[PDB]
């Protein structure tokens, strides 16, 4: 270790390097020898100042023997204090009274700050008993103490574990004595009630340094919110505040601002209100820390209402919020599902000119990406590009899952790979987006190109990975595969949660598998796990399918009454035709609205879910109807596509249930045109197949596009063919569409 | 560089000893600015200066 | 309709007819990724432009050299010397004659009234071995002596 | 950029790399990209269906200044096969007259290449 060059003169830091490198056998005085009579007592001093800092004690003891023998060189009293200082730091408790006894025979008078360094020196320790010894060696050897020296030993005191009692007189001590007391011991005061939870004593100290007229700082408010908040009687602390505002002494914000967030850990919202209220009595201007600790109480309980009324004050109270303060309600609103009022705030935000913080384009980013905002989080990523910043990961993987959400796979992938070119390096969580993206829509060939990426990354891999997995090969029509994986997870490691069991219980539904899924669900349900709505509606497309009215109806009547939940209520009654009446469907729209706040990743599943239920249980106009009030809620955005092009449907990220539902509404309406004059589109398309498989022969026999084209073939004859380029595509020119209620929908 | 050049002597015998190819001195030799300490000893003055052909910066050689 | 939306300076659309190509299960080629890049930068919009290159290259098509001197052109335009480096690099990667689009860059720096990048880039392309037009050989000197910038 | 022709208009050349083993693309395409009617608007893209026509215009004057010719090209090459009483500028008139037949071909199977590939 060197000294920084132009710290210290040229020969002190000549000094300091060669002791640093002077081997410990080796001669103090040959190096002194070439700087005798060229370094003055301060400098010696700063040498030891240096010597200190960097914990070799050893040296400084030797070279204050050597200091000792000679006189051109005598110590001087600022030399002995800064040692003792060095030697009680590091536990030497013996060789400090060794020197602080040589005083008397070097002849040099004890000092206070001598006393101030050994007084620390035993404190540090714990000696708190050896202070009071010397504190009052003074009082005998007549030394006057001095604040530093007295606040020494009365924090050395409070380590010790001396009584509370003790520091009240150690106190009453330091005023008696003439010297002007300080908050500082104070502030010791106050912080001794509250790491003993004493209120009554601390409402003493406060209201005996508010009588000598002594404006309180912001450490004394802070251990009166702690003695307090342990004792449960933070209300005090707001009769503390309005004493003293009568009294002349008008508080602070900064003493609110403690008061404020100890009701938030405590969850006192009426107490909040009340404080603040009183806050504004006194006069003071709010501050925006008071702002966004009221928002960060209310948004934890839900008050989604009461946030926008008090942001609406706050922005009318001549106060422009801060970055922090519009963060917090990004948070909030993101959790509450008001994805859309987050992105009109950065249109105002940008509007009232304050430039965001990279906090707030992460959340903002991660809001569109969990409710499936693609648009909001590029627009988000170009303006943020726009301004010279370089994007972080995490943002990167909110916009990647924000694109795989609407299926946009290109886009996704576009954003991964300049990941890599800004130097944001890809994460466990850009891979499960990745990967949910991926198995959503059935791409398993994408599937098993990220798992050997995964692998030649070295990452483990978690139960997100396997599941992911199996969804992928369920979805992409792969059972044999999906239940070999499912084997594969089973042997090595990791617990499979709800969304495995799921997953496994949605491919044995899917491929004609009665007796593994009826054994599944009574396994599964006898963990007291509050059975999901995908469970229940995967068993009654299964039922379906075999035509098992009666266990249709024995699983019906438990699911009719649901005294637990209200989601399984209102869906078991309107699948039945309970709820069809307009005024009985609005409890299902409301329902559906609130589901909706969970994700887009979770809306996709139950919708699948909901429509295969519906197909297969005979309620095709239901089914119909519940995708329409799904398309315009914002679940499934690429289902249709309406220009003079192409007129096209996507199924790939469906289940067999729901693409008969999607192609059955779809059909009629390609039979409402050919009743008007207003063209027709060149081509009218089923995208069964997107991804890799497309350029092959293996998606020819894929569950999603055999089924479709025998959808298509049995119901308008043979009209829809396939498509000589692209192995996943059900394509019908023009001419065959002029050629062409198509399919009847009715409830059971 | 074989006469007086003290600073391009001492570069050349080690150029040569590891084959590494010889640069010009582009300096002074020492009997140069033995000439001009002598001129100055009779209260006259000679600068050497060099005029970039780029942007007519007038440089003064150290000498 | 892809070419027409383009030189209607409507990059959105142009997504709208790639997006039906994919529907439709028509592979978007280097023609319909050169009609995008072109629709971004007609209403000079290079951080798209940019974009539907990263879009063009990771689909696997072989940009268009159009493309590249249109990516380099609105980066001269921009004044970007830096970018426009970066493209005449990615075109000589790609097997193409980086000459023409380098004279484009220079020309077109030295149009919006950026003759240190210009001055920059040319010497660059020079030392590099080509050749430029006397017409711009003229243009450098005299507008650099006009700036009174002798050693450019 | 269908041929792979780079270069200023005086330095018209062909790659020969990217074409691969295109044998089509020689000093014909050149003369033919030189002489042909061009319009350039720095970076508009051509609409496919002008094209279309475009080309079969040219194709039909193409055509057109064939048959003003009262030969043809593989004829004149059947009769230099058969000659075998003729002087040395007689064989030079008849090549010349079939090279600028096969220029005009040249030409008319360029623009139908360049049509198909422009998709």
């Amino acid at each position: 270790v060197s000294v920084e060059k132009g710290k210290y003169s040229y020969d002190v830091e000549s000094l300091i390097n060669k002791l640093s490198s002077l081997p410990p056998r080796g001669s103090i005085a040959r190096c002194l020898d070439i700087f005798k009579n060229k370094l003055s007592l301060n400098d010696f001093a700063l040498v030891f100042k240096e010597f200190a800092g960097r914990g070799d004690w050893q040296r400084s003891l030797r070279l204050f023997k050597y200091m000792q023998r000679q006189i051109w060189c005598k110590p001087n009293e600022h030399i002995y204090t800064i040692m003792i200082s060095l030697l009680g730091r590091e536990g030497l408790l013996d060789k400090c009274l060794e020197v602080f006894e040589e005083m008397p025979s070097q002849g040099v008078a004890r000092s206070v700050f001598s006393y101030t360094a050994l007084i620390n020196a035993y404190g540090r320790n714990g000696r708190y008993e050896t202070s009071l010894e010397l504190l009052d060696r003074m009082k005998s050897e007549k030394i006057s103490p001095s604040i530093l020296t007295y606040n020494t030993v009365i924090n050395a005191c409070a380590r010790g574990g001396l009584d509370w009692e003790g520091l009240l007189g150690l106190f009453a001590e330091m005023r008696h004595e003439g010297i002007q007391p300080d908050i500082v011991t104070y502030n010791t005061l106050l912080s001794a009630c509250a790491i003993r939870g004493l209120g009554d004593e601390a409402e003493m100290v406060f209201r005996t340094m508010n009588d000598g007229g002594i404006v309180p700082d912001l450490t004394t408010y802070s251990h009166l919110v702690e003695t307090f908040g342990k004792l449960g009687r933070l209300e005090k602390v707001s009769d503390l505040l309005s004493e003293m505002a009568s009294g002349g002494s008008l508080p602070d914000i900064t003493s609110y601002n403690v008061l404020l967030e100890a009701y938030a850990k405590s969850g006192s919202i009426k107490e909040a209100m009340g404080v603040f209220h009183q806050m504004q009595a006194a006069g003071c201007s709010p501050n925006a820390n008071t702002y966004s600790v009221l928002l960060n109480l209310f948004g934890q309980n839900g008050r989604y209402d009461d946030v926008r009324q008090l942001f609406l004050e706050m922005k009318s109270s001549n106060t422009d919020p801060d970055a922090a303060t519009y963060n917090i309600l990004i948070d909030v609103f993101g959790e509450g599902g008001y994805f859309k009022e987050v992105v009109t705030l950065f249109h105002d935000m940008v509007e009232e000119n304050i430039e965001p913080d990279m906090e707030t384009y992460e959340g903002i980013i991660f809001a569109c990406g969990k409710g499936g905002l693609h648009e909001d989080a590029r627009k988000i990523l170009q303006y943020m590009t726009a301004k010279d910043v370089v994007p972080s990961s995490k943002a990167y993987t909110g916009v990647i899952e924000a694109f795989g959400q609407a299926a946009l796979y290109e886009e996704a992938l576009v954003a991964f790979n300049t990941m890599h070119e800004v130097g944001s390096n890809p994460s466990i969580e850009t891979f499960h987006s990745l990967l949910y993206s991926f198995a959503r829509g059935g791409l398993f060939k994408e599937s098993e190109v990220i798992l050997s990426r995964l692998v030649n990354s070295g990452i483990p891999r978690n139960r997100d990975t396997f599941n992911a997995t199996i969804e992928a090969y369920k979805q992409g029509g792969k059972f044999e595969e999906a239940v070999k994986t499912y084997v594969d997870m089973e042997k090595s490691r990791c617990d499979p949660d709800e969304r495995t069991l799921e997953a496994v219980l949605s491919v044995y539904s899917c491929a004609r598998l009665v007796d593994e899924c009826r054994e599944q669900f009574e396994e599964m349900k006898a963990s007291d796990i509050l059975p999901s709505i995908m469970c229940y509606c995967m068993m009654l497309s299964v039922y379906g399918k075999t035509e098992s009215w009666d266990d249709v109806n024995e699983l019906l009547e438990e699911m009719l009454s649901n005294r637990v939940s209200n989601i399984h209520q209102v869906i078991g009654q309107m699948i039945k035709g309970n709820y069809d009446d307009d005024s009985n469907w609005q409890i299902v729209e409301y329902v559906l609205d609130k589901l909706n706040s969970e994700g887009c990743g979770l809306g996709i599943r139950f919708y699948n879910a909901l429509l295969d239920a519906l197909w297969w249980l005979g309620q095709k106009e239901r089914a119909a109807r519940v995708l329409n009030e799904a398309t315009k809620r914002g679940i499934f955005p690429e289902l249709f596509r309406k220009n003079k092009l192409v007129w096209s449907v996507d199924v790939h990220r469906m289940s067999e249930g729901g693409m008969y539902t999607a192609l059955s509404v779809w059909l009629n309406d390609l039979s409402d045109i050919l009743v008007k004059g207003q063209d027709l589109p060149q081509l009218a398309v089923v995208v069964s197949v997107r991804g890799q498989l497309e350029k092959s022969s293996a998606a020819r026999e894929s569950p999603i596009t055999r089924a479709a084209f025998s959808f298509l073939q049995d119901h308008v004859s043979s009209s829809f063919s396939f498509t000589g380029w692209n192995g996943g595509r059900i394509m019908c020119q023009r001419s065959q569409l002029k050629q062409l209620n198509i399919v009847a929908l009715t409830n059971s | 560089y074989k006469s007086d050049h003290i600073r391009a002597r001492q570069e050349v015998l080690g150029t040569t000893i590891i084959g590494g190819t010889i640069p010009k001195p582009e300096d002074a030799p020492e009997s140069f600015r033995l000439l001009v300490r002598e001129l100055r000893s009779l209260a006259l003055e000679l600068n050497h200066f060099l005029v970039s052909e780029k942007n007519f910066q007038i440089n003064r050689k150290e000498v | 309709e892809l070419m027409e939306r383009a030189r209607n300076r409507d990059p959105s659309g142009v997504s709208e007819v790639i997006y039906d190509m994919i529907a439709a299960g028509l592979s978007p080629g280097p023609r319909s990724f050169h009609g995008l890049v072109v629709a971004h930068a007609l209403n000079g919009d290079e951080q798209g432009a940019m974009h539907s290159l990263r879009k063009e290259l990771g689909a696997g098509q072989r940009p268009l050299p159009e493309t590249m001197i249109a990516l380099v052109r609105l980066s001269g335009s921009k004044g970007n010397a830096q970018r426009g480096l970066e493209l005449l690099a990615a075109m000589e990667k790609l097997n193409y004659d980086i000459r023409q689009a380098w004279l484009i860059l220079v020309e077109e720096l030295v149009r919006t009234n950026h003759l240190e990048e210009a001055n920059k880039v040319f010497l660059k392309g020079a030392r590099g071995g080509m050749r430029a037009t006397d017409q711009l050989y003229d243009l450098m000197i005299e507008e650099d002596c006009k700036a009174g910038d002798h050693s450019n | 950029s269908v041929f792979n022709i780079f270069g200023l208009p005086e330095e018209y050349y062909h790659d020969s790399e990217l074409s691969g083993d295109d044998s089509f693309v020689d000093g014909a395409v050149i003369a033919a990209a030189r002489t042909l009617p061009t319009w350039s608007d720095i970076d508009l893209p051509p609409i496919p269906s002008a094209e279309r026509k475009a080309v079969k215009e040219l194709q039909d004057e193409c055509r057109k200044m064939l048959a003003e010719y009262p030969t043809t090209s593989e004829q004149d090459q059947k009769l230099l096969d058969s000659l075998s009483e003729a002087r040395t500028t007689f064989a030079t008139a008849v090549k010349y007259r079939m090279h600028r037949k096969m220029f005009i071909g040249k030409i008319i199977k360029a623009l139908d290449i360049y049509q198909e590939r422009l998709l």
